[PDB]
């Protein structure tokens, strides 16, 4: 397949080709022009705090080491030995000053450096330019908020430019609520659906909650249960959806605090965000303060998702195609009593855990969907992201971004999919650029 | 009986829970703990979700599954919260998971899903305590076979407390396991160990 | 105890079996039942399938292994037949099977096969209008391994009446299966459950 | 590899690259110029007979539903939703009046038309073009005596046209008789093979029976139960092969009515075959009748085989080069007592089910001749199928097609690779045509 | 009761063994034999390997587990080694793959191992000769889980001879496993069966 | 990938790219640029002894029937039916005079040939060209001192002059012992690895043993035990390194006739070995004499690895690029006491078999190092093997071959890695030699 011409997303994000969730030379292309080239999800410094802590974490099928340094920073190697290539560490999380290869024993610094060999003297006398052995490093490692990311292009855009206008929406509850911590370690499984699947879904889709999640919203009694079995549209004007220019989308649910949390938390938590709503509309204005504690179901492009409120936090790993690893952790406000943060947890692993109830209403949706992008007739059929289209906006003087008015709507997946058409047929960061120099003006058409 | 100075590779909670079935050994308990699961384990396996909720978990049940996060055997210094709950349930909760199964908009239920449940390696002991608490330990495979050509196998060692309630019915007031695999390859834990 | 209509799940035939287990518990028909069935599958595993059929096996039998078709929970109109019958033998059709095993020109079975079954979860109980009919419930792991890298794992509860024959010994009477995989991934499904 | 060159199969059917049977890039170019072009088997009429039945079939790697609509006729359709691509119906069969998607809850009709959406005024207001977004349809769907047949390619010739030659076989029992039903539901196991390798064996493998299926036949007590060990070979005149233009093809064993039947069922099965023919001679005349009464080993090209008499009736369905998912059904006679109905169909399974003990024996020589095409050393090697070349005969005045007047050979093997070339090595219909313009000339050779 | 003649794929050894069974019965001899099992593996599933060695293992051991080269059914000429030994330990062979285990060198139990074994199909008999011989046959499933993704089932029969030994206890004094899959698809077979 | 351009070894074998032990591309390029090409070990002697006994084994991913013929010879040929395809021979071991086909039931005798047909006369009459229809044959079959190798290439170098230098080393035990049995049947095990790991392994890495096998050494308190944890680095002049010119190589531990076995066995070897290495001294001198008792672990290229004196004797079998299939035979001195063969047999499975204490050592080391092979960010990453470079000699006077005389190094790596590329760039033997004509100056630059 030739990316430069192929066109796998339609014009304004209109459609896409059903073969994107399944064509596995399209996927080894992603690892290129999508992985490779975009900023992607590490850990928070919640998880490791001290000097020597470090994290294991997937960059796009590349397993990484995430350590903190000395001096307070951070930087990240690739899992695998300078020598003879064995993968370096074997666990998720510790603590050590340095990692010590199980083959033949070199030893390596939290830095990275190369600072063992056994018996460097006698083998390699000084012949052994330890300097230049050093573990592959990840060139960029940037921090919004205590949320780690990190790009293996030096040429990216710095990662708060990067989020473009969706950092505006993230900002009250990543920023002003006093910060946010990471509840670890994260639930991880295996579906066998394509990453974009989930990320589409939790980029842009509510339409899809009130028909797939009927059970989950009628069982949990949970804040936005009325939508059981469609039972009821929200009403107008119960929130809105933004896209971004490196693809980076939201959707917007007005006041939802409590979000997925069944009736045991809503009480609490919504006396909780209200309470600090109130002190946030002296600080940063009352459609900002509203926004804090309004559930926002975002994607980080490409794989990273959340549901703020509810406290949700997805990576969505690439293995191939049809396989995609699932790592979960929830995310609790720093000021929250300790006896919230443990229930909050445990309320998020309930819902959209390895046993989530709700995620399981999920499964087959993003499985079959997926899978159905290899059968034969499927491929070259168009997948629809037209709700909505017409209506959307540009330059808002209240809300940023490209942004469509209404609760419902498909305009974060055109968004999405105008970023990663423009990334799939791009070489290089300069390109992509090239290519996005009339984003928002190709997501507005029509209006 | 277990030393784990010595037995280095053995957990503090594995030798103290050993030491519960190893000294009064009672046959009879042994038999009345086989038939209590493996009454539970039909009810479970022809989902019966609301019988087995009335007559095998008790009011105060707490039902643990953890995962616990992969550390090095020598990790000494690193304390942050070593697992997360799969599964950290009351009984009301485990009332809506139960709803949310029954549910005839729950769309993965149809077809009708296929459970196998194989309960082996039961041991029985009253607590040293309290004489109305029964300390029950089995093992169980798990075979979920849904939609032609789905098939998910789970493996579990179960840690349990049952103790007799209303009616004089031995019921489960706890359950923990911890889930021997990191990274389930099962595509979710959605079922009831 | 299981009421249909409020635990929605369950099947009319599943709840009447249930019942016949939960009522009259006899711990002594328990244990001759898991040695019936450890002997069974102890004959069977190293292939002594004419010892099987000679000292397990019941002149009346019928041996029943299913496959149900995949329908909505919420169907109510579509009548055809519900299932096909893998297995449905007489004692006559269990011979030929048997000596179709062992036939020395039944190619597939050089080199031998291995086989490796586990029993789990019996439950006993006599029938309650004929006095000499035992209902045994038990499931199975079956195990079969060949050709150096060939392993097939095959997975069932089986449903069982078991009556005593010539010499007072308890044979076979009535097995039946619904199998839990729709599309099976064993190559085939020619192991006697 | 260019498949308008390459010669998978050699002139006049005589060899075959054993590549064929484990080549993953030519599985993939068969879904297009076997899967894509040809009549694939669907159901019959007796698993559909009201209003809104459905049932879901296989084309290919593609999924269909099957659908009786309120005129009668029969429609097929894509078994993919056409918002976000997930699979719609979850079931195999059942009756209904739509099918509604469990992503978002778009409901179509049994007749494949975009019925609802919903919130489609508050969401699309006049936007969507509903007409525009049925279910992708199944361009041909025909009926061969209430066996239903589909193609996706509209160019196809008729279904009767395209049976051939062999029609005139099938018609004394699919016709003459009164008519068949299928009972259902069939089983389903996957095996190692190539859909290819049952494919063939059904169509024209009378020479493995009395080795393959020596202990079968020795301990099932069948009617051609002398051939067990190759104890003995048929009498000349036993019966004969034939193959026709699209590959479609038959061995006759004459009289063998009972077929692979345990001797429980042979006296009966004896009986009533015999007293219908002795009804038939006057109708259809003594040739036909016998026919009728006669074993029949067939493939219709590509994948569907039966066995009639003995009532097996195959779909092998592909799922890659070494992968294929075997539907058994049972065939019986409308007018048959129930209750030999429904001992027939159980010995249909016994013998040929997921258990049969006979579909068992050929299990290793299906899933090696296939695995043994993947091996470096036989890709390149030649599969011999010259039984009989140079005795086969076309249009004779009694037996039509061309026709090896013996009852065991390969003729019906080389018209199925013949088939098999033509369609691998052309583009459309038009081209098949023209390299079949000879068809019959070069599998008659040598004579 | 068995004769190979007839049954003809039914090996001496197997005949043999099968005999020892279906004699002399002992409900109780069953249960202690379940007892012993059970406390074996689960020192065994919580990696108390000393305690398993101290416990359960007596000082004239052979644990033995083969690996049969596969030959035609209808061999007769061809006499070389029919087998190979995956173990085939004495005591001190056992404790030095122990101490292997428990070394805080081996990379390879970082991050630790887990174990879960079921046990099933017990059956107990006395030796008609030494009447301090017990034979115990028993079935496993044994699954390995390690580094998040890895995941090993085993299967296997297990012959063995236990006897009393020091205090009175009852240890393994011979466990003989026929491996069923002749090529392991596992990595390895590092496990104790 | 253009495997006439890529530079996959640098120059000197001083790097491999780590690709090559993940690209699927690339082992499908193996199958035809190694396997079919270079001399593979199928069997010994002691294992076919009589006339009318065979085995199986594995060539690269095909497999073969390997049969003692009754004059005395070798013969081996594909286990693959001319007819259709079916695998011939189910079984490891046997003796036979013939191999029936079970599918159609054509036998082929010992020596290839097409014997008979089922009714031949009646089907084929004299159509038949049975001479020409014998099994694919095994090209060349030859024997070094009862080891028994096979090459698909006719115009490869014969097996002695293959061996190269290496066979100077392996002669003490191999030929002045009075000759080795190998002790069947074999352990076999699949690990995900691909081949190369192990090769790789067992041709040159001494550094790994005290760290990798820490435990291993510590726990059995074999003769190599004080390298446990790297606490001591053996002797200078502990062992040497060499290479040869087709790609076998070895390191040289020198005495270490108890190898690997624990200290229950290492009185009685140490005393047997010393004993003929004294009368080896008044035959073949004192240097070859105690080559004789020392340990050598080797690979014969490309994938056949041995461990003399431990007597560990592997075949890695190619599945793909991350699966191998490992076989494991004992060798012993035919003329060492019965019962210390048995005991040494038992101690080879002990520590090197499917439950072998040090080959699990190895799993992580292998597995991880090849799949790290397919992650994107390591596939282009460079691979060291530069240990002693500058150091190696050739044409010594009394070693032969490029030799390190040092015991740990990576001279072996190199030698095994300039033959890879060699073979993987040539299109046959002759450029192989036209690549290879400066081979051991390539190895021998900067010193
Ligand atoms: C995915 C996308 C949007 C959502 C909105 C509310 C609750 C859950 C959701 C999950
Ligand atoms: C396949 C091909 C031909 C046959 C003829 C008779 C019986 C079974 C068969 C199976
Ligand atoms: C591999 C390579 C070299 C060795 C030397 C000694 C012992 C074991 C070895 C394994
Ligand atoms: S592979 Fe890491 S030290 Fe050699
Ligand atoms: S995917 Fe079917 S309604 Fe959206
Ligand atoms: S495939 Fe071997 S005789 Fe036909
Ligand atoms: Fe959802
Ligand atoms: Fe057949
Ligand atoms: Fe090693």
């Amino acid at each position: 397949m030739n990316y430069n011409n192929k066109i796998l997303v339609s014009e304004s994000g209109l459609s896409q080709k059903h073969l994107i969730h399944g064509d596995e030379e399209l996927f080894q292309h992603e690892l290129k022009t999508i992985f490779a080239r975009n900023w992607l999800f590490l850990t928070h410094d919640s998880l490791i705090p001290a000097p020597g802590d470090y994290v294991t974490a997937k960059m796009g099928i590349d397993e990484v080491i995430v350590s903190r340094q000395n001096d307070g920073s951070i930087r990240a190697f690739l899992n695998v030995c300078r020598h003879r290539g064995k993968t370096l560490v074997s666990v998720e999380a510790g603590n050590a000053k340095g990692f010590v290869c199980s083959y033949h024993g070199w030893g390596f610094g939290s830095n990275g450096e190369l600072q063992s060999v056994p018996f460097e003297k006698d083998l390699y006398g000084e012949s052994l330019n330890k300097k230049c052995l050093g573990l592959k490093e990840v060139a960029r490692v940037e921090s919004f908020h205590g949320f780690i990311y990190g790009c293996f292009d030096q040429e990216a855009p710095p990662l708060m430019d990067y989020l473009g206008d969706a950092a505006w929406y993230l900002e009250p509850m990543f920023k002003h609520s006093g910060g946010l911590e990471l509840v670890g370690p994260p639930g991880k499984v295996v579906i066998k659906a394509n990453w974009k699947a989930p990320a589409e879904n939790f980029v842009g889709d509510a339409y899809h909650v009130g028909w797939t999640h009927a059970s989950s919203l009628r069982s949990g009694e949970s804040i936005f249960s009325s939508l059981a079995g469609n039972a009821a549209l929200p009403p107008e004007g119960a929130g809105l959806q933004m896209t971004s220019k490196y693809g980076s989308g939201m959707g917007v649910l007005w006041d939802g605090y409590s979000g997925v949390h069944s009736a045991d938390l809503v009480p609490e938590l919504m006396a909780f965000g209200g309470a600090k709503q109130e002190r946030l509309n002296k600080e940063i204005g009352d459609v900002r303060a509203r926004i804090y504690r309004s559930h926002l179901n975002c994607t980080v492009f490409p794989n990273n998702s959340m549901l703020t409120c509810s406290g949700v936090f997805k990576v969505w790993n690439p293995i191939d195609a049809n396989t995609t690893e699932v790592w979960t952790y929830a995310i609790v406000e720093k000021d929250m009593p300790e006896d919230l943060k443990r229930r909050l947890a445990d309320s998020v692993q309930r819902t959209f855990g390895p046993a989530g109830f709700w995620e399981s209403d999920d499964n087959d949706n993003m499985e079959t969907a997926s899978q159905n992008g290899k059968k034969y007739q499927s491929r070259d059929s168009d997948l629809l992201s037209n709700l909505g289209f017409g209506e959307d906006v540009y330059g808002d003087a209240v809300y940023p971004g490209v942004v469509g008015k209404s609760a419902i709507g498909e305009t974060s997946y055109r968004g999405f999919y105008r970023a990663y058409q423009a990334h799939v047929s791009s070489s290089n960061w300069a390109e992509f650029e090239h290519a996005s120099s009339t984003w928002h003006t190709e997501l507005t058409k029509t209006t | 009986m277990i030393n784990i100075q010595e037995d280095k590779l053995v957990s503090a909670h594995d030798a103290e829970e050993i030491l519960r079935f190893f000294n009064c050994h009672d046959s009879a308990l042994q038999q009345e703990a086989t038939t209590l699961l493996t009454q539970e384990a039909h009810l479970l396996d022809i989902q019966a979700y609301r019988a087995w909720l009335e007559h095998c978990v008790g009011s105060e049940v707490q039902y643990q599954v953890i995962s616990r996060e992969l550390r090095a055997a020598s990790e000494r210094r690193y304390k942050l919260n070593e697992a997360m709950n799969v599964y950290n349930e009351n009984f009301q909760q485990l009332k809506v998971r139960v709803e949310h199964q029954l549910d005839p908009q729950n769309w993965g239920n149809s077809p009708k899903l296929r459970f196998t449940r194989f309960i082996t390696n039961v041991q029985a002991a009253m607590d040293v305590n309290d004489k109305e608490l029964l300390h029950i330990r089995s093992n169980v495979i798990l075979h979920r076979a849904r939609r032609g050509n789905q098939v998910d196998v789970f493996y579990a060692a179960r840690e349990d407390k049952w103790k007799r309630g209303e009616g004089g019915v031995r019921k489960l007031v706890q359950r923990f396991v911890d889930y021997p695999e990191r990274i389930l390859q099962t595509h979710n834990l959605m079922v009831f160990l």
